[PDB]
């Protein structure tokens, strides 16, 4: 699912 | 895992230098407080802390070992254990209150502005007095902060985990007998910093039913980001 | 204060000596599951075990030192946590099963004829596998148990700084322990905080356990004792 | 208090 979360610990 | 190879005062360094920087509130300066803005104060702060954490966390060593879906899980469930520890320690040296920011440090009282709030208040207030006797460090800070990162949420998942939580309790403890410290005293000290750790556990799970009063009561609107986190729990 | 005046052997021994037995519940394998049966046993279990909980306490060294005040504190803070980490030891030798009682013996999937709960059934099998995973001894359990009973509602009150006193002790004797287990003083001090991050989840469990108690009393559903019902109302 | 009743005897 998206996660804002996903995208901070990815970038 | 890097994290391993790490030496002790290599990993008080690590996690020192990870340090999230102290965020500041709004400027206005309109006194007393109400309900929604108190709590649009408190949410917008931990919105902008959270992002902060995030970068925190993996740069604690052995968290970017993880696959994404753990690092995830991990932060999930202890995001605002974090958040509270940071709060603690930064109103260590301001008794009686909290220090949300450096233009927003609120007592005990401002905690009724907000309904049920006051409870949390004074768990914190209670909990900082604790660590103000026992003259908490900064270094045992960092490392207690990484052990809830790396501890709260890895029973509802392990080795790789387990062996950093390992390294991080070798690291109290040489923080410990640096400061002369003798071997009966750094375990009941070590005892002693983990216990509080329960007490963290249960003042994020005060706050995370309230924050979720607070968003079914609708009084502030939730970001998104901090709603993610909040559903996490449910 | 005689707390303070215990040994290591001798403190082990009074922890071991005041141990709770280990009640039955009043489950008939006969008559199948529903949702108010099994919450009538679970909570029936609890109400019996909380009696001799109570009286357990007493037992624990420095707890009898305390105001009468500080006692009902500690307790009604402590006495979910305090049964689950009952509950995880006893189960730590039957993998996927929680055993409540010896003729009460439950996985997960039975978990789910109650709302929510099998959330709750799965974290303390998690913790039943972490305790299994370390080897937890029977000495090391009744010290944590003790922990557990001192330390959930120090923070929520000179009568602290005698419970931090006995706390202490309790760690003394963690350690003596694991000393005579041949472990290394690195080894004992990484056992140490292993056993201590577990309360973690342990305050974790009782926190959801008492929200789902809650619920369930909102519910209605099956009557909670009054004993339990006062302990319940203690977390509002 | 039930509790506190099964504390005091
Ligand atoms: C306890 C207030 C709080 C939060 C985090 C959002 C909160 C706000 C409103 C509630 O109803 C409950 C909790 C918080 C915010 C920033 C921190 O660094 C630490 C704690
Ligand atoms: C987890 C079920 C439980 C309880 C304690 C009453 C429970 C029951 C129903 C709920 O909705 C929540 C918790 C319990 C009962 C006895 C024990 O020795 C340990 C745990």
């Amino acid at each position: 699912k998206h996660k804002i979360l996903h995208r901070l610990l990815q970038d | 895992s890097l994290a391993l190879s790490l030496t002790a005062d290599q990993m008080v360094s690590a996690l020192l230098d990870a340090e999230p920087p102290i965020l500041y509130s709004e400027y206005d300066p309109t006194r007393p407080f109400s309900e929604a803005s108190m709590m649009g104060l408190l949410t917008n702060l931990a919105d902008r802390e959270l992002v902060h954490m995030i970068n925190w966390a993996k740069r604690v060593p052995g968290f970017v070992d993880l696959t994404l879906h753990d690092q995830v899980h991990l932060l999930e469930c202890a995001w605002l254990e974090i958040l509270m520890i940071g709060l603690v320690w930064r109103s260590m040296e301001h008794p009686g209150k909290l220090l949300f920011a450096p233009n927003l440090l609120l007592d005990r009282n401002q905690g009724k502005c907000v309904e049920g709030m006051v409870e949390i208040f004074d768990m914190l207030l209670a909990t900082s007095s604790r660590f103000r006797m026992m003259n908490l460090q900064g270094e045992e800070f960092v490392c207690l902060k990484s052990i809830i990162l790396l501890n709260s949420g890895v029973y509802t998942f392990k080795d790789h985990i387990h062996r950093v939580l390992d390294k991080i309790t070798d690291t109290l403890i040489h923080l410990m007998a640096k400061a002369g410290l003798t071997l009966q005293q750094q375990h009941q000290r070590l005892a002693q910093l983990l216990l509080i750790l329960s007490h963290i556990r249960h003042m994020s799970n005060k706050g995370m039913e309230h924050l979720y009063s607070m968003k079914c009561k609708n009084v502030v609107p939730l970001s998104d980001l901090l709603l993610e986190m909040l559903d996490a729990h449910r």
